[PDB]
């Protein structure tokens, strides 16, 4: 039982237009149905939902306008209820108009306030004044005076003043100290000149002076008017704010209500309106299993409609390519998306995602097999999940954080497997984990084995620990024996392991990918694709590459150090296998009779090619002419398949050397970051060591993340994913389909 | 969720809807025809009755 896309019915529904409005609204809340456009050559004016959409668009923009003011006003707009019910009566249009009135009132109030603000400031300046003791920042007064001296020789004294805690200049929009030095003239030519200077210079000039008591009384009247203006202003602003918050409550509900209505009308435009009756016919895609749910939703919708039209949705002979629908949840959605990123699977194709969930994180952990980073990686994913409710129910304009958040469940696994693999690799920041089970060798017995005082020469040499001395041996219970982590030849012992492991894992995984193709070919009843396809293809790959895998395990258990000299080299036998190269001497054989086996398997692999190469088009030609089909094109297409398959098997097997290549790189980058950074934090000086280690570690931590946790994690992520797309999927996951895009009320947070 | 018997049943109900609309619409049309009948008849009757009365 394999996961496949859901059945689709390409079904058509006819119902009355009154019932149709309600039904679309209710089926939309169901969110399980995707309607098709029955009038692809008809524009929005032609669809005749344009008046409804236009109104929605105007409502939307006006709402957004007010929303900007609301947001500036810090209104909570929690959007936690009412809105989900999305009722869509025709009376909502008048409600839309009411919205427009509210925001328009607000627009007038603020405009009035700004004029009032100007008057406030303008009167405040006069208040302060009572030529003139105006409002100046003393920007050009040092030069104002000189300009006056330039026009005439200072014929009249200037009036000076300084404002403590000056008022916010209206043009400035902020509060600046104000200082005034203005000259009065009796001459008209010069007064006019001064007027021009004052106009040109940054000075406040428009005072209407009197010397009479009456002017002081006017100034009192000004203060009174100022107070009245400020009172009215304060009331205007208070009303504004109260209205804004109250509207913010209704606006969160409205936003989604309007969006829903718009979506409904737009969906109904993507239909064919019948001409002779006020009834609507539409074709929709829907899940088969969910059809009953759809009919019940339709029943409820039309029951709300006063006409209770039967609204019967009847399946049509589905015969166009249906969309590919894979049901996902909070966990599996992310994995489906990284599959979809490569392409949408063929209808009823085998969905690779259920295997990706484990396969991909596993391959990552192989590339990223570092226990210490596995912890960091796991903890990051846990943090994101624990804050899921706070991060999701928020705005996240930075797509880099959103991206990793959306994959937080994918990362969680990668961390968990990275721990598993790191422990087997026995590397935690280039450190091994000794469980007191390291019994690789017994050094006391080393000295017994003709090694007496080797530590004398040792001062300048290494000396390799011998195999099969009779006193060493025994496997490490779990992972690589810690002893190798401190050897100078780690880089050969463990390097060989990773090379052979990468080959083993790659080939086995490839064979799985091929095995899946059999189920798909059975599902679509294509005997030819298994009698001339699968069978010779799986045999071809097995005979060449599965044979190699067997030999790798054989060598590990067949040969001991007792035969280390002239021990067979698996790579050379593999090449000689393909070439039928069997020298009389120079290479020992792995087992007796191997020559016959090697020859047989290659012959079989070659005999597998005709099957996949040309036997299918030949039988198709037979059946065609027996019944009586582009034979030429079919032969070419099948030939291409064989060529790419065989050459790909060779290249694909090598491709999995990515597992080794990156695992090696990570360990080497980790080792050098340790050795060339944190080692320095240790010292024979006590206090200096403690204090330095603090600062050095912080740098080590910084580089550890910057280089390995991010960058190499990204490389391992991508390359493990690339292996999934290229080598695995291409063995069974073929063809394309359409993305399933049902009509549903998904855009609630947006 | 519906069988062929049920689909055909609903088709019959929808046809019943169409027939019902046809009847209601025709009845409305005939009613208006009768209204126009009586209105024009009155207009004509009073117009010429008055002319006769005037000659008398």
């Amino acid at each position: 039982e394999l996961f496949r896309s859901e059945e689709m019915t390409l079904a058509q529904l006819f119902l009355q237009s009154e019932a149709a409005y309600c039904c679309v609204s209710e089926l939309e809340e169901l969110g399980k149905v995707q309607f098709r456009d029955l009038n692809p050559d008809v524009n929005v004016f032609q669809r005749k939902f344009v008046n409804e959409v236009r109104r929605c668009e105007e409502m939307d923009r006006k709402l957004r306008f007010v929303e900007k003011e609301i947001r500036k006003a810090n209104i909570p707009i929690m959007d936690t209820g009412e809105n989900p019910e999305v009722p869509f009566p025709r009376d909502m249009i008048d409600l839309e108009a009411n919205f427009e009135k509210i925001e328009n009132e607000l627009k007038e109030i603020n405009t009035n306030q700004e004029a009032l603000k100007r008057n406030f400031l303008e009167l405040t300046e006069l208040k302060f004044i009572l030529f003139v003791a105006g409002v100046i920042n003393r920007e050009r007064i040092p030069t104002f005076e000189r300009m006056l001296w330039r026009v005439c020789r200072g014929n009249v004294f200037l009036r000076q003043a300084e404002i403590e805690n000056p008022l916010e200049d209206p043009v400035t929009g902020d509060y600046v100290h104000k200082s005034v030095f203005i000259i009065f003239f009796q001459g008209d030519q010069l007064k006019n000149r001064v007027k021009k200077i004052c106009e040109g210079f940054r000075a406040s000039l428009y005072p209407c002076p009197e010397t009479p008591q009456e002017r002081k009384e006017m100034a009192s009247g000004v203060n009174t008017r100022i107070d009245d203006l400020q009172m009215v202003l304060n009331q205007t602003e208070d009303h504004r704010q109260r209205v804004l918050q109250a509207a913010a409550k209704n606006i969160r509900v409205w936003f989604i209500k309007v969006r829903k209505m718009k979506a409904i009308y737009h969906t109904l435009n993507l239909c064919n309106i019948d001409v002779t009756q006020k009834c609507l016919i539409a074709e929709v895609w829907c899940p088969v299993t969910d059809l009953d749910s759809i009919q019940f939703a339709l029943r409820r919708g039309t029951e709300h409609s006063g006409s209770t039209v039967p609204s019967i949705l009847n399946r049509m002979q589905t015969n166009q390519t249906p969309p590919t629908y894979n049901k996902t949840n909070k966990f599996t959605h992310g994995f489906q998306n990284i599959v979809d990123a490569y392409g949408i699977g063929t209808y009823r194709e085998i969905n690779p995602a259920p295997y990706t969930v484990i396969t991909f994180p596993f391959l990552f952990a192989v590339m990223f097999g570092d226990f210490g980073h596995g912890i960091l990686m796991t903890l990051f994913a846990v943090w994101m999940v624990l804050r899921e409710s706070r991060i999701l129910s928020q705005k996240n304009e930075n797509e880099m954080f959103s991206m990793v958040f959306s994959g937080r469940y994918i990362i969680l696994l990668m961390g968990l497997f990275s721990i598993y693999t790191g422990l087997i690799y026995n590397d935690c920041f280039s450190k091994s984990l000794n469980i007191f089970g390291s019994s690789w060798s017994v050094r006391p017995m080393f000295t017994i084995g003709n090694w007496t005082e080797e530590t004398l020469l040792g001062s300048s040499v290494l000396q390799l620990n011998p195999a099969i001395p009779g006193v060493f041996g025994g496997p490490y219970p779990f992972g690589i024996d810690p002893i190798w982590n401190i050897a100078t030849n780690k880089l050969t012992f463990l390097n060989s392991f990773k090379m052979k492991m990468s080959v083993i894992l790659g080939i086995i995984h490839m064979l799985f990918g091929v095995s899946l193709s059999l189920f798909n070919h059975i599902y679509f009843k294509k005997p030819l694709n298994i009698y001339f396809g699968f069978i010779p293809e799986i045999i071809f790959m097995s005979s060449l590459f599965g044979y190699l895998v067997i030999l790798i395990f054989y060598k590990w258990t067949a040969y001991d150090a007792h035969s280390s000299r002239n021990a067979p080299s698996l790579l050379i036998h593999f090449i000689n296998m393909f070439l039928f190269s069997y020298p009389e001497s120079g290479n020992a054989m792995l087992y007796s009779g191997q020559k016959g086996i090697q020859c047989f398997l290659i012959v079989v692999a070659m005999l597998c090619v005709p099957w996949m190469l040309l036997f299918k088009p030949l039988i198709l030609r037979h059946q065609y002419l027996r019944k009586k089909f582009d034979f030429g094109d079919t032969m070419v297409h099948q030939a291409i398949h064989t060529i790419e398959y065989c050459l790909g098997c060779i290249s694909n097997t090598a491709s999995y050397l990515r597992l080794w290549a990156l695992s090696l790189a990570h360990a080497q980058l980790s080792e050098v970051l340790w050795t060339m950074v944190i080692h320095i934090g240790l010292h024979v000086r006590s206090l200096a060591g403690g204090l330095g280690l603090f600062f050095i570690f912080a740098a080590f931590a910084t580089l550890t993340v910057a280089i390995l946790l991010i960058m190499e994690g990204l490389s391992a992520f991508l390359h493990a994913l690339r292996l999934h797309w290229v080598e695995f999927q291409n063995k069974f996951y073929t063809g394309t389909g359409f993305k399933f895009l049902p009509f549903s009320f998904e855009h609630i947070r947006e | 969720a519906l069988s062929d018997a049920d689909v055909q049943k609903q088709i019959k109900h929808m046809m019943a809807f169409i027939e019902q609309e046809a009847n209601e619409k025709a009845e409305e049309i005939d009613a208006k025809a009768e209204e126009e009948f009586n209105i024009e008849k009155g207009r004509l009757v009073q117009t010429q009755r008055l002319k006769i009365m005037e000659y008398y």
